[PDB]
């Protein structure tokens, strides 16, 4: 999972 | 929204609701941890979840997914808000679980997504994915990402990096750059993202940081200038907002400044 909450 | 917050009044949205805009008729899908729609202050209109092991899109176990939604609809309180699951617990996901979110966005004919969400190194499959949406009509606006900065590299994470994405950098309530807030010639406007009180999981309230506050703010913008211009395309929203920014400074900082929705709304 590469993609994180910004 | 039951929490005050200053980022509202400076994009300029307060000109537009007392002119009598407030994003009606406006599908917004927050593609995101969830949206708690159990909040007093929350109306969901509907949606998904793609990830597995987090089956309920009306629930939301991190609490950026609700912050974001209650952002969307401080900003544009007649707005229409889905949850799209598309991270996880720990505010994480997969490019396949975005890619579904985005394909349920298009087969639902939203209006606006927001993806306040980004990936260093990107993905191909998503790429053709936000491409497609932005093709078949989409305002899709994107967090630029909290990598600060790298000299003279870009920052900007995927996929606000790509050109059919609205890249959302965060300023402060001085409208300074926030210093997480990512840099790179793909940064296209700022809007507040430091210390944004909205929505939490839990009946709660309070603030969080980053370009995935700021990112809400102009999914709100793009409601509210649909709102008064229901017949503009994408492409006219986005320019709108782009070519009636506030210059803050240097674009590779700022992109074209702070969103102003009441320039914007024409
Ligand atoms: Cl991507
Ligand atoms: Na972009």
């Amino acid at each position: 999972e590469e993609y994180s909450a910004m | 929204a039951k929490c005050v917050s200053y980022g509202v009044a400076q994009i300029k949205a307060p000109a537009l609701h007392s002119q009598g805009y407030t994003g009606s008729n406006v599908k917004v899908a927050i593609l995101d941890t969830g949206i708690d729609s159990s909040h007093p202050d929350l109306n969901v209109a509907g949606g998904a979840s793609f990830v597995p092991s987090e089956t309920n899109p009306f629930q939301d176990n991190s609490s950026g997914g609700t912050h974001i939604a209650g952002t969307v609809l401080a900003v544009a309180p007649s707005a229409s808000l889905y949850a799209v699951k598309v991270l996880g617990a720990d505010g994480k996901g997969q490019a396949s679980w975005i890619i579904n979110g985005i394909e349920w966005a298009i087969a639902n004919n939203m209006d606006v997504i927001n993806m306040s969400l980004g990936s260093p190194s990107g993905s191909a499959a998503v790429k053709a994915a936000v491409d497609k949406a932005v093709a078949s009509g989409v305002v899709v606006v994107a967090a630029a990402g909290n990598s600060g900065t790298s000299g003279s590299s870009s920052t900007v994470t995927y996929p606000a990096k790509y050109p059919s994405v609205i890249a959302v950098g965060a300023v402060d309530s001085s409208n300074q750059r926030a210093p997480f807030s990512s840099v790179g010639p793909e940064l296209d406007v700022m809007a507040p993202g430091v210390s944004i009180c909205s929505t939490l999981p839990g009946g709660k309230y309070g603030a969080l940081s980053g370009t995935s506050m700021a990112s809400p703010h102009v999914a709100g913008a793009a409601a509210l200038i649909l709102s008064k211009h229901p017949n503009w395309t994408n492409t006219q929203v986005r320019s709108s907002l782009e070519n009636t920014a506030t210059k803050l400074g240097d674009s590779f900082y700022y992109g074209k400044g702070l969103i102003n929705v009441e320039a914007a709304a024409q």
